[PDB]
C-alpha cells in the first residue's frame, strides 16, 4: 500500500475554535484535509503538511447553524503528485460536526460584582467567540440568541441561583460566586466548566 | 496559562483549563495563528484563486492560463473570449 | 432521466443525438467543431456504420425548427483497452464528415486539462446531466430534452452505500458513480453518452459521460459515469491525427 | 493538390481601399477551412489581419478591426479583402492562406499564396527600360547581364530564356535610386563558349504597367 | 494580445553543428504553438505544429520541445539547405499572433570570388545617363568591401551596392555595385575601374576596360 489511512479522526472545538486533530504522526507521509457543507462544495486546506491537526475554524464559521463534513487525505512520498496510471488518494471521512451546537462552551469570566448592603449584583462579562463578522468578533449573546441561561452559586463558608439575562440578583459576609455557562436546547454538551471562584 | 508565548503574529489568547485559544487577526489562521493565509497561492488551493488555468511555477508565483480561444485580462485572474461563439458559455443567457 | 426538469432550449447546446438508420441509438457531447464525444457501450450492437448521423440543436423530437442541424460521421474511434458488453473503458471518440456551424442553440463543450479535472472540477457537488432517455424507469422515451441535477462522490464513499446488487462490477480508475440512492434521480440507459457537465467560474466543462445507472431510478444505487480524465492525453493524441480509412479504429491506449 | 493564389492590382493610392482577390483550386470554401490573410511589411513584420471560415462568419484583428472587411463569393470559389484608409504604414506583402487543423477556437497555417506586393504611394506608374551588359573582351567563363533603371513599383521579375536556363541566374533585390525610383540588374554566368551560337535573352516583365521587353545579350 | 518575442535575432552556425532557437510567449499557450521556415521569395512552411509534431514533408532534423510559456526549436543536423528566417506562431487564443523572426544565416569555407566589370550599353547612351557595374558572383563571407576608382578619382556619393541572400546551393553571396553618372561625366573620363578587396584573395584584384 502507498499510505496508511487517517483514523481516530475528532473534533476539538471550544468557545468555537475548531480544530480537527487526528492520528497518526505521518511515517514516509503527508496529510491534506477539505471541508465541506452538506451537498455543498468541498474546499482543501492543510496541504501537504505534516501536521496532526488542521484549523477550519474559517470554515464553519460561515453558517453556524449548518452540519459540516470533513475528509483527510493521505498522500504518499513519490506520488504526491503526477498519474502514472492515476487512481484515487486514499482518505478517511469524519464524525459530522454542527458548530451550533457541538463546539464546547468557554470557560466564563465574571465581570464585576457590587454589594449595596441586602442586595448583591453580580454582571457576567459578554465573551467574545471566533465567528468573524466584519472585522470584530461577534460575542456569545448575539450568537446563540437567547438560548444561553447563567447559573450561578453563593456561598459564604458555609454551605444555587438561575437567570435567564447576563446579571444576577440576590440578597454582609464575603460571598463567593461561580458562573457556569449552560443552553437547555442542547443535546450533547449542554453546560461547560465552572468559572474560577473570586469572593468579596 | 499563557504566558509561555502561544499567539504568533499578532494573535491574542485566551485562559482555558489546559487549552490555549489565540484570537487572531483574519490575515492569520490557526491554533497558534502560524499560517500565513496571505501567503498560499498555490495552484491546488482553490484552483490558486484563478478563473480557469492556473500553472504552478517552481520558485516564483503562479501563473494562469486559459482555455482555447481565451485570452486572459491584465489582472492574470480573469479569461475572455476571443472568437464568437465561445466554449462552455449559454449565448441565451447574456 | 428520472427525477429531473424539462431543459430549457439553449440551455443544453452541447448535446448531440445520435441517430443510426433513422434509429434513436445514444446521446453525444459536442466538444470541437469535428469531433463529438459519447459512450462506447452504445456501438457493440452495430455493423453497418454508413448510416450513423449525429444530430444538433434538436430539442424537440416531434417538431422540425430551423436550429436542427445533421451531419454524417465518418469515423468512430474506441480504446483499445475496451472489449465490447463491459463497463471498463466506456467512451467512444467519433469524427463527422463535415463540420457544424456554430450557432447560439450549437456550441461546443471545453475538454478539460487533466491536471485540471482531476484538481478542481473534481471537487465540485452539483454536476447537472441531460439526455432523450426513458422519463421513467423501463418506461416511454422523452419528447422534450430532460436535465437532471446529481452529486458526485468518490469510488470508496460510493462503494460501502451501495445496496445489495447481485453483480457489481469493479469501478476502476476510469469511472466514478454520481447521483441519489433514494431512487428518486438517477441517470437512465437511453440517454448514455450525455454530457455530466461540471461549472466553474462562468464557464461549462465535460467532467463524465453516463455509462451504466445499474438499470434506471434503483433504490440504493447510484449512476456510474464514465471519468473523462484518464483520456484527454489519448483523445487529443489521435484527435489531431490524419484521417485513417477505417471507419472503427480501434486506437491503443493510452 | 490544393493550392491557392493571390490577385491584386499591386499599386493603391493613400487614402485609399486596398482590394485582393485570392482564387482557391482544390478545395471548397464551404466544407471545413479558416481562410485568413497575413501580410507582411518589408521589415518582415508578419501580422494577421484576419480570417473567414466557412458559412459566411469573419473575426478581424482588433488592431485593426474598424477599417477591415472580409468577404467571401461561394459560386466563384474566391474570398477577397477590403481595407480602408490606407497609409504607408500599409506597404506589404500580403498573403492568402488556409487553415490547418482548425477545430474552432483556433488553427494553424498549413498552405500558403504566393503573396503580392502592394505599393503605397502617391506617385505614377512606369515602365522600365532594359539595357543589355556585355563583356567588352571576347576570349574560359563569361558573365553577361540585364539592367532595369526607371520602374515603379517594384513586384518586378526576370527570367532568362524563358525558363531555359536557371543555374547562375541572380536577380539581384532593387535599390531605390538618388531620385526614388528602383533599379535592378539580373546577370547570369555562363561558359564563354557558347557566346557565338546560344542566344540570351532577358525576359523582364513589370505587371502594373503591363509592359514586356524581351530583349538578348 | 499575446505579444511573442522570439531570440536571438541573429545565428550564424556552421552545417556540422546544432542550432537551438527559443520562443518565449507572454502567457501559458499550452502546446498551440506552431512553427514556421521562411526562405526568402518565398512563403513560409510549416514546420513543426504544437511544439512537438512535424509535418509531413518535413526531414527528421528539425523537432521542437517546451510548453507553456517558452517553446525550443531545434535543428539536429543543420544542413546547407536550412539558410531561412524561423516564426513560432500563437495558436491558443486570438489576435492570431507570430513572431518577430530569427536570421539564421550559415558558415562555409573560404572562397575566393570572381569580378566582372560590364560598360554601359550604347543604347542606354541615348536616354543620357551612363551606368557601369561591378559584379561579385560567387563571393563568401559578405563582410567584403568594393572601392571604385575611376580614372584615378573617388567617387563617394554615387555608389550603390545591391547584395542577395544567401543562395540554397552553396552558401555564396552575390554583389552587385552600380553609380550611375551623367552620360556627359560619362564622356570625362576613358577608364572606369572597380577594386575589390576581399579575405579569399591575396591582393586586391582590378578589373578595368578602355574605351572602344
Ligand atoms: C505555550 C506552551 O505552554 C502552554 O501554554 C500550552 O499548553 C502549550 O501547549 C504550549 O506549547
Ligand atoms: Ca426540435
Ligand atoms: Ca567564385
Amino acid at each position: 500500500t502507498n499510505t496508511v489511512a487517517a483514523y481516530n479522526l475528532t473534533w476539538k472545538s471550544t468557545n468555537f475554535k475548531t480544530i480537527l486533530e487526528w492520528e497518526p504522526k505521518p511515517v514516509n507521509q503527508v496529510y491534506t484535509v477539505q471541508i465541506s457543507t452538506k451537498s455543498g462544495d468541498w474546499k482543501s486546506k492543510c496541504f501537504y503538511t505534516t501536521d496532526t491537526e488542521c484549523d477550519l475554524t474559517d470554515e464553519i464559521v460561515k453558517d453556524v447553524k449548518q452540519t459540516y463534513l470533513a475528509r483527510v487525505f493521505s498522500y504518499p512520498a513519490g506520488n504526491v503528485e503526477s498519474t502514472g496510471s492515476a487512481g484515487e488518494p486514499l482518505y478517511e471521512n469524519s464524525p459530522e460536526f454542527t458548530p451550533y451546537l457541538e463546539t464546547n462552551l468557554g470557560q466564563p469570566t465574571i465581570q464585576s460584582f457590587e454589594q449595596v448592603g441586602t442586595k448583591v449584583n453580580v454582571t457576567v462579562e459578554d465573551e467574545r467567540t471566533l465567528v468573524r463578522r466584519n472585522n470584530t468578533f461577534l460575542s456569545l449573546r448575539d450568537v446563540f440568541g437567547k438560548d444561553l441561561i447563567y447559573t450561578l452559586y453563593y456561598w459564604k463558608s458555609s454551605s444555587t441561583a438561575k437567570t435567564n439575562t447576563n446579571e444576577f440578583l440576590i440578597d454582609g459576609e464575603n460571598y463567593c460566586f461561580s458562573v457556569q455557562a449552560v443552553i437547555p436546547s442542547r443535546t450533547v454538551n449542554r453546560k461547560s466548566t465552572d468559572s474560577p471562584v473570586e469572593c468579596m | 496559562q499563557c504566558a509561555s508565548s502561544p499567539c504568533q503574529n499578532g494573535g491574542s489568547c485566551k485562559d482555558q483549563l489546559q487549552s490555549y485559544i489565540c484570537f487572531c487577526l483574519p490575515a492569520f489562521e490557526g491554533r497558534n495563528c502560524e499560517t500565513h493565509k496571505d501567503d498560499q497561492l498555490i495552484c491546488v488551493n482553490e484552483n490558486g484563486g484563478c478563473e480557469q488555468y492556473c500553472s504552478d511555477h517552481t520558485g516564483t508565483k503562479r501563473s494562469c492560463r486559459c482555455h482555447e480561444g481565451y485570452s486572459l485580462l491584465a489582472d492574470g485572474v480573469s479569461c475572455t473570449p476571443t472568437v464568437e461563439y465561445p466554449c462552455g458559455k449559454i449565448p441565451i443567457l447574456e | 432521466i428520472v427525477g429531473g426538469k424539462v431543459c430549457p432550449k439553449g440551455e443544453c447546446p452541447w448535446q448531440v443525438l445520435l441517430l443510426v438508420n433513422g434509429a434513436q441509438l445514444c446521446g453525444g457531447t459536442l466538444i470541437n467543431t469535428i469531433w463529438v464525444v459519447s459512450a462506447a457501450h452504445c456501438f457493440d450492437k452495430i455493423k453497418n456504420w454508413r448510416n450513423l448521423i449525429a444530430v444538433l440543436g434538436e430539442h424537440d423530437l416531434s417538431e422540425h425548427d430551423g436550429d436542427e442541424q445533421s451531419r454524417r460521421v465518418a469515423q468512430v474511434i474506441i480504446p483499445s483497452t475496451y472489449v465490447p458488453g463491459t463497463t471498463n473503458h466506456d467512451i467512444a471518440l467519433l469524427r463527422l464528415h463535415q463540420p457544424v456551424v456554430l450557432t447560439d442553440h450549437v456550441v461546443p463543450l471545453c475538454l478539460p486539462e487533466r491536471t485540471f479535472s482531476e484538481r478542481t472540477l473534481a471537487f465540485v457537488r452539483f454536476s447537472l446531466v441531460s439526455g432523450w432517455g426513458q422519463l421513467l424507469d423501463r418506461g416511454a422515451t422523452a419528447l422534450e430534452l430532460m436535465v437532471l441535477n446529481v452529486p458526485r462522490l468518490m469510488t470508496q464513499d460510493c462503494l460501502q452505500q451501495s445496496r445489495k446488487v447481485g453483480d457489481s462490477p469493479n469501478i476502476t480508475e476510469y469511472m466514478f458513480c454520481a447521483g441519489y440512492s433514494d431512487g428518486s434521480k438517477d441517470s437512465c440507459k437511453g440517454d448514455s453518452g450525455g454530457p455530466h457537465a461540471t461549472h466553474y467560474r462562468g464557464t461549462w466543462y465535460l467532467t463524465g459521460i453516463v455509462s451504466w445507472g445499474q438499470g434506471c431510478a434503483t433504490v440504493g444505487h447510484f449512476g456510474v459515469y464514465t471519468r473523462v480524465s484518464q483520456y484527454i492525453e489519448w483523445l487529443q493524441k489521435l484527435m489531431r491525427s490524419e484521417p485513417r480509412p477505417g471507419v472503427l479504429l480501434r486506437a491503443p491506449f493510452p | 493538390q490544393v493550392q491557392l493564389q493571390e490577385s491584386g492590382p499591386g499599386l493603391v493610392k493613400p487614402s485609399q481601399t486596398l482590394s485582393l482577390t485570392c482564387t482557391v483550386s482544390g478545395y471548397s470554401i464551404s466544407s471545413d477551412s479558416a481562410w485568413s490573410w497575413i501580410r507582411q511589411p518589408p521589415g518582415k513584420g508578419l501580422e494577421w489581419i484576419g480570417y473567414i471560415q466557412y458559412s459566411g462568419s469573419t473575426n478581424y484583428n482588433p488592431s485593426l478591426k474598424s477599417r477591415v472587411t472580409i468577404s467571401r463569393d461561394t459560386s466563384k470559389n474566391q474570398f477577397s479583402l477590403k481595407l480602408s484608409s490606407v497609409t504607408a504604414a500599409d506597404t506589404a506583402v500580403y498573403y492568402c492562406a488556409r487553415s490547418v487543423n482548425y477545430y474552432g477556437n483556433s488553427f494553424a497555417v498549413g498552405y500558403w499564396g504566393q503573396g503580392t506586393l502592394v505599393t503605397v504611394s502617391s506617385a505614377s506608374t512606369k515602365g522600365p527600360s532594359v539595357f543589355p551588359l556585355a563583356p567588352c573582351s571576347r576570349s574560359s567563363t563569361a558573365a553577361l547581364g540585364c539592367l532595369v533603371k526607371d520602374y515603379f513599383p517594384e513586384p518586378v521579375t526576370v527570367s532568362w530564356n524563358s525558363g531555359a536556363l536557371t543555374s547562375g541566374v541572380h536577380t539581384f533585390p532593387a535599390v531605390l535610386q538618388s531620385s526614388g525610383l528602383y533599379s535592378l540588374s539580373s546577370v547570369v554566368t555562363v561558359p564563354s563558349s557558347s557566346l557565338g551560337t546560344k542566344t540570351y535573352t532577358c525576359n523582364v516583365d513589370h505587371k502594373p504597367s503591363n509592359t514586356k521587353v524581351d530583349k538578348r545579350v | 494580445e499575446i505579444v511573442l518575442t522570439q531570440s536571438p535575432a541573429t545565428l550564424s552556425l556552421s552545417p556540422g553543428e546544432r542550432a537551438t532557437l527559443s520562443c518565449r510567449a507572454s502567457q501559458g499557450i499550452s502546446d498551440y504553438l506552431h512553427w514556421y521556415q521562411q526562405k526568402p521569395g518565398e512563403a513560409p512552411r510549416l514546420l513543426i505544429k504544437y511544439t512537438s509534431q512535424p509535418a509531413t514533408g518535413i526531414p527528421a532534423r528539425f523537432s521542437g520541445s517546451g510548453s507553456g510559456t517558452d517553446f525550443t526549436l531545434t535543428i539536429s543536423s543543420l544542413e546547407p539547405e536550412d539558410f531561412a528566417v524561423y516564426y513560432c506562431q500563437n495558436g491558443h487564443s486570438f489576435p492570431l499572433t507570430f513572431g518577430q523572426g530569427t536570421k539564421l544565416e550559415i558558415k562555409r569555407t573560404v572562397a575566393a570570388p570572381s569580378v566582372f566589370i560590364f560598360p554601359p550599353s550604347d543604347e542606354q547612351l541615348k536616354s543620357g545617363t551612363a551606368s557601369v557595374v561591378c559584379l561579385l558572383n560567387n563571393f563568401y563571407p559578405r563582410e567584403a568591401k568594393v572601392q571604385w576608382k575611376v580614372d584615378n578619382a573617388l567617387q563617394s556619393g554615387n555608389s550603390q551596392e545591391s547584395v542577395t541572400e544567401q543562395d540554397s546551393k552553396d552558401s555564396t553571396y552575390s554583389l552587385s555595385s552600380t553609380l550611375t553618372l551623367s552620360k556627359a561625366d560619362y564622356e570625362k573620363h576613358k577608364v572606369y575601374a572597380c577594386e575589390v578587396t576581399h579575405q579569399g584573395l591575396s591582393s586586391p584584384v582590378t578589373k578595368s576596360f578602355n574605351r572602344g
